[PDB]
This record gives structure tokens, sequence and C-alpha cells, in this order.
């Protein structure tokens, strides 16, 4: 049998893009290989659009006592329109199962919205052979009440692929372990603060390597 | 080569556009001067739930027929229907002979591989394919 992802939750990233967050609940059904992301406009003549990314399930199997949570962006959206979003899981037998759809989400213009604080990203802690720890700071001014958390973007250095994303909740966080990562591998990392309504400019892009097996 | 998911389309764009199945045309009737061009497919390894199709439709439907059998030895392709291109013979609605809806995403991928110009995973019941 095959257990579906939860409906994605949406935050606005820019005038033309959003971040989606979902889970797969702990279950003994078939493994998921990838997820696909779909969106559709609420309104006229409207069909489901599929984005080009194949989001890999990754490892480990579960990242909590509840399931495994995932973060992914959808970009190139038309501003000032209402959308719905859903996630489709592809299983190890090549079948697929879609989440319930999100709530209607109006893509706001940024004029009424307040600038978010840009994290200042410190050197990447070369933590272990399979993990790295990001550290950052917030400028003195920063209205931390504005922040729900941080979105981290990372990929192998020089890779042309899309960034992987991860979510860390809590305005007060100032560090985050990214794991599991490939061993002896150079990654590039950038970080933004986010709220439901928006997200900061990016930190500097920082490079950091997992450890080399001795 | 991932299978398609529900509502996915390859190539990832509109049906009637260029890079896909190209433009719509004349709706073919019994009286139509076109009607003589719609060919029957008497491939024995394709199940029909109808036999009358366009020329390119047959070409690709035959490769897919033997591709299905190739991917799954002993399985057969099922054509369930032959304002879209159905009245022109240029679109098919398909499934598998064993009715394994879990294969449909895979079947969709096989229709792309088999060289259909535009494949659409329209429902859990069946896959839509078309040619230019």
């Amino acid at each position: 049998s095959t257990y579906p992802p939860t409906p994605p939750n949406v935050t606005r990233l820019s005038d033309e893009s959003v971040m989606l967050r979902w889970m797969v609940p702990r279950n003994d059904g078939l493994p998921i290989v990838i997820f696909k992301v779909q969106y559709r406009m609420v309104g006229k003549r409207k069909n489901w659009q599929t984005t080009n990314d194949n989001i890999p399930y990754g490892k480990p199997k579960w990242n909590s006592e509840l399931g495994k949570s995932f973060t992914a962006s959808v970009t190139d959206l038309k501003p000032q329109h209402t959308y719905r979003f859903r996630i489709l899981a592809v299983y190890s037998n090549n079948d697929n199962k879609e989440s319930n759809t999100s709530a209607k989400f109006y893509l706001q213009p940024g004029a009424a919205l307040d600038p978010m604080p840009v994290p200042e990203l410190l050197e990447i802690e070369e933590y272990s052979e399979t993990a790295v720890v990001l550290h950052w700071s917030l400028a003195s001014d920063a209205d931390e009440h504005l922040i729900t958390g941080y979105y981290a973007y990372y990929r192998p250095s020089s890779s042309a692929g899309e960034y992987f994303k991860a979510t860390i909740e809590g305005a007060h966080a100032r560090s985050f372990k990214i794991a599991p990562l490939e061993t002896a591998t150079m990654y590039e990392f950038k970080l933004q603060s986010f709220s439901a309504a928006s997200a900061s400019e990016f930190s500097a892009l920082k490079q950091g390597r997992t450890q080399r097996p001795k | 080569l991932y299978p398609l998911v529900l509502k996915q389309t390859i190539p990832n764009l509109s049906e009637y556009t260029n890079s896909a199945s190209g433009p719509l045309e004349g709706v073919i009737r019994r009286d139509s001067p076109k009607f003589k061009d719609l060919v029957p497919n008497y491939n024995r390894d394709i199940l029909f739930r109808d036999r009358l199709m366009s020329k390119r439709c047959k070409e690709k439907l035959n490769v897919l027929a033997y591709s299905v059998m190739n991917e799954w030895p002993g399985i057969r392709l099922l054509v369930t229907e032959s304002e879209s291109l159905h009245y022109e013979g240029r679109a098919v609605t398909i499934a598998t002979s064993d009715r394994d809806q879990s294969k449909y995403g895979m079947l969709a991928r096989l229709a792309v591989e088999a060289g259909f110009d535009w494949v659409s995973y329209v429902s859990r019941r069946h896959i839509y394919c078309s040619v230019k």
C-alpha cells in the first residue's frame, strides 16, 4: 500500500514564488522515490501545472518521530493571482499518490509587506563526515517578532542543479545542522529569514566541506 | 526515466503547441472527404474495448504495444477510445490489459518513449496520447 504526503503549507518568497512544506507520516507502506509539485490557478479554464523538479526522497527514511518533512520552492508564478498547490509522491513500484490540495493562496505584491532581516551567515562548521553546522547572526536592528524561521539553500559546489532546501523554525535559532550530507564533499550554502507573508534577501553564499574520512 | 504523475504532461507544455502535437484541424465525419485516410489497426497484440486511427497514431501505437509487452512480458496494451483530436483519429485513450492502475504512470512514460508527440496523465482510469 502507499501513504500520501500531507497537503503542502505555503509561504510567500517573492512576487513570483513561494515555499511549500509537507510531510510523509511514519508508515509501513511502499518507499517514496521522488515527489512532484503541482499548482493551479483558481479561476478560468484552469488545469494543474507540474513543475520540472524531481524532489528526491533523500535519506534517512524519517527525520522525526512523526514522519519526514520536506521543503521546496515553486518559482515563475504570475503575481497577484490565487493558487492552490499539491504534492505527488512516486513510490518504489512507480505508482503515484497526490496529497489533498493546499488552501487558496493569494500571491501578494511586496509593497505592503515589511522587509525581512537578512541573516549574516558565518563560516560553515565542518562538523562530521556526513554533516555540517550553519551559524549566523542578525543585525542589531532586526525585528525578530517578524520571523517564523529560516530557509536554508544548499547544493554541491559548482553543481548546476536546483538548491536543496531545509526549514528551521524559531526566530531565536542561530545555528542548524544540515545532515546527512555526502562525505568529503564541498557544498555551497545560503540562508534567508522567513514569515508567512515574506522572506529576506539572501545571506552571502558560503562554502563548506563535510569531513574527509581519515 | 520516471513515470508520469496524475495530471502530468510530457513535454511539459500545451497540447496544440509546436514542440508537442502541433495544431488542431478538421473534425472527421462519415461523409468527410478525409474519412478514407483513417486507417484500421489490426495489430493482434493490441486490445480494443475504435480500430480506426490516423497514420502516425498507428505507427506509435504499435511501438507502444510492443513496448508494453517489452516492459511487462505477457501484458497487453488496451485502447479504450480512438472537442479534442478524437474526432480526427489523432488521439488515443489507453490502459493496460491487466487493468493495473499502478502501471499507468509507467505506461505514460512508455507512450513518451514510444514517441507520441504529447502524453497526458488525465485520470487514474486511463492515459491520453496524441500525435501531430
